[PDB]
């Protein structure tokens, strides 16, 4: 339940962050472009700690079963029950992706190790070139 | 203590996206 | 409201258009 | 080959409700035909054995309610693996089955009875059925970031620049 | 510690004053008089609040000058301890008898017999600095402080506070 | 005030010039410096408003880029607000902005939050948010009145929330 309760208070935080850029960009008035890379970095940077978080307690949340209240009444509320239940992705980003795996389309293996290598390559090199000239 | 609640943000005009296949016996 | 009565219905059945010969007439299209 | 994710696969039976109506002495019966009730599960071979005998907080209350619920208990304690019970009932629309497997672990110094785990969860929901919260937040976050992504650019595109004023509009 | 307070002063305005933008000459004196002062029944006086709503009184003209004294109230946020206090704070010196912490306008000394043996002073660093197993606590260090007592005169407000027990020091 | 010894100057009920009784109100160093910022952008503000009478570049000033940009601001602000006769002041806006731990005021709003759910003295709630501890315990030993009213559990869990809340500089 803990990892869960932080997942709710940053979520929460984050919800806030939201309606706040929303509430700020729905004046008729667009303010000075700085204060918009204020709030656009800052949640953003937000959301980055939201998915580090979501990524840090996966076991918590993957262990905890889903099960509606005794208490809760479905007959009245199964609408906002289904509400909260489906979860099939937005159409468009479906689409998306598989555009994008169209456009992108032992042999995949070691093109996989030559990435390897180009990777490796590059960063040494580039360790290299900074090495060069006295940056200090 | 709470310096603001968050406003309701409810979208119950979402359609949602479920897929139905199954039906036929 | 419990009891589903047959072929009395506000809006048509989904039932109904599953059993009615259109399903086996899409399904047979090709002999069309 | 493309599959549906079986926890958003929603099977409808209209002509098992039309035939013999919702209710919680078949709500088993009504299972029995979907996909999701796996052969392999014990409860069918108590299915068959019992053909051929023929032919030859809530969890307590629902306990002490049903006798067919006992007879389910004195036939499955008998048989360890895979197997479907009740979870619990709200009349006259809700319903919800328990996901459990059984190990019976008789082994010499373990004090506890058998073994139950829990696979997967089943929401009885009118005639219709339900089966990770996780994956439900990622979407929802990264079709956020997606949107945000395309707003952002936008508004990037509508950014203008000018050494002499900066950035405007 | 940092709290709101309800104060009131009595200002004498002087007769050269005396005209219709009277008001200005007084939210000035007031201004220029108590913010940033130090009151041993109330501690350091930080800030003012809502200065626009200042509220003000008649005056009464005295039999001995003609300075006329009003008293005027308002909201004002302080910082005061209290013994037992701890308070986390920086380093400003080092010396062989112990050190000093600034925490918010006001000192804190600590002396050596007020800090486990564990922690022990080292000259030839630079700056000096007292090094111990774990925590080294040296200039621009933030170190909690367990205020013990408080010495209070017209202007300032001294501190002495112990580190002696457990989990004190660098953080 | 190891045993939240506050005395009557400084009692938790307070008396304002209305006649109702308050709750006593205490800052900690984010809160304190964001509403001394407040209140003197909004004086100079005013300054500003007589002059034009009596005869756009603010938006900057709150956002700040780094800690040495902010403390420029400060700097300027306390020129054209203080006159450079108030020196105490200067060192407590200057140590309130080194050892800020909060700089934004959604992420103080947040700790605000967090500490005062609880519903803790004032004073604690101040001193956890002026103080980070690692540890549920270091927090008790150095906040004595913690001691005996809160869960080692739930101070663990909320200091480790308040270390991840910090913005990074």
């Amino acid at each position: 339940g803990q990892a869960l309760d932080a997942v709710r208070m940053r979520l929460a935080q984050l919800t806030h962050s939201l309606r706040r850029i929303r509430d700020e960009m729905s004046k008729a008035e667009l303010p000075q472009w700085y204060t918009l890379q204020s709030q656009l970095n800052v949640t953003l940077s937000q959301l980055v700690s939201v998915t580090s978080t979501l990524q840090h307690f996966q076991e918590t949340l993957d262990s905890t079963v889903v099960y509606p209240l005794p208490k809760f009444p479905t007959t009245s509320h199964e609408s906002l029950v289904t509400t909260l239940l489906r979860k099939k992705n937005i159409p468009e980003v479906d689409e998306w992706m598989k555009y994008v795996r169209e456009t992108s389309g032992e042999e995949i293996e070691k093109l996989l190790q030559q990435d390897r290598e180009i990777t490796n390559w590059a960063r040494t090199t580039f360790r290299n070139e900074y090495g060069k000239h006295d940056f200090k | 203590p709470s310096y603001s609640p968050t406003s309701p943000s409810y979208s119950p005009t979402s359609p949602s996206y479920s897929p139905t296949s199954p039906s036929y016996s | 409201k419990g009891a589903v009565g047959p072929n009395n219905f506000i809006w048509p059945a989904e039932d109904a258009l599953r059993r009615g010969m259109l399903a086996m007439a899409s399904l047979h299209s090709k002999e069309l | 080959m493309n599959v549906t994710p079986l926890d958003e696969l929603q099977w409808k039976s209209p002509e098992w409700i039309q035939v013999f109506g919702l209710r919680t002495e078949n709500v088993l019966d009504y299972f029995a035909e979907s996909p999701f009730f796996d052969k392999t599960s014990n409860n069918q071979v108590i299915k068959m054995q019992r053909q051929f005998s023929q032919l030859n907080p809530a969890r307590r209350q629902i306990l002490f309610k049903y006798p067919m619920y006992m007879q389910l208990e004195e036939e499955l304690m008998k048989l360890d693996g895979t197997e479907y019970v009740l979870s619990s009932v709200r009349e006259p629309d809700f319903w919800v089955i328990r996901k459990q497997r059984r190990t019976n672990n008789s082994g010499v110094g373990s004090a506890k009875g058998p073994e139950i785990i829990p696979l997967q969860d089943y929401y009885i929901i009118g005639a219709n059925i339900y089966q990770t919260i996780f994956k439900i937040v990622q979407s929802r976050l990264m079709s956020t970031s997606y949107h945000l992504n395309s707003t952002l650019e936008s508004l990037y595109d509508l950014i203008e620049f000018q050494p002499s004023q900066g950035v405007h509009y | 510690m940092f709290f709101i307070k309800d104060l009131s002063l009595n200002i004498t305005l002087h007769p050269s004053f005396f005209g219709p933008r009277m008001k200005q000459y007084l939210k000035t004196k007031l201004l220029e008089e108590v913010e940033g002062s130090c009151t041993g029944k109330f501690g350091y006086i930080l800030c003012v609040l809502d200065y626009d709503n200042i509220d003000i009184q008649r005056g009464r003209i005295l039999p001995t000058d003609g300075s006329a004294e009003f008293n005027v109230k308002y909201r004002a946020v302080v910082f005061k301890p209290f013994k037992g206090e701890v308070v986390d704070g920086t380093v400003v010196s080092c010396s062989q008898h112990g050190f000093e912490v600034q925490v918010g306008p006001m000192k804190v000394f600590v002396t050596k017999h007020l800090m486990p043996q564990d922690l022990t002073f080292n000259a030839g660093s630079n700056p000096p600095s007292y090094q111990s197993s774990e925590d080294v606590i040296t200039i621009k260090s933030r170190i909690r402080v367990k205020i013990e007592g408080c010495i209070s005169q017209v202007s300032s407000i001294h501190a002495i506070g112990s580190i002696k027990e457990d989990y004190l020091g660098a953080i | 005030a190891a045993t939240l010894q506050l005395g009557q100057e400084f009692q938790l009920k307070q008396i304002n010039h209305q006649g109702e009784e308050e709750e006593l109100i205490a800052l900690n160093l984010s809160e304190a410096r964001l509403v001394i910022k407040e209140a003197l952008v909004e004086r100079r503000r005013a300054f500003k408003r007589s002059q034009k009478k009596h005869k756009a570049d603010d938006d900057d000033f709150m956002h700040s880029e780094t800690r040495e940009k902010e403390l420029e601001s400060i700097d300027v602000l306390l020129e054209q607000t203080t006159g450079g006769n108030n020196k105490d002041l200067k060192n407590t806006m200057q140590y309130l902005t080194n050892f800020s731990r909060f700089r934004d005021q959604e992420t103080v709003g947040a700790v605000i939050q967090l500490l005062k759910s609880t519903g803790l003295h004032p004073f604690e709630v101040a001193q956890l948010g002026s103080l980070a501890c690692d540890t549920a315990d270091e927090a008790k030993t150095l906040i004595p009145s913690l001691n005996n009213k809160i869960s080692d559990d739930e101070l663990e869990r909320i200091l480790k929330e308040l270390s991840n809340l910090e913005t990074l500089y």
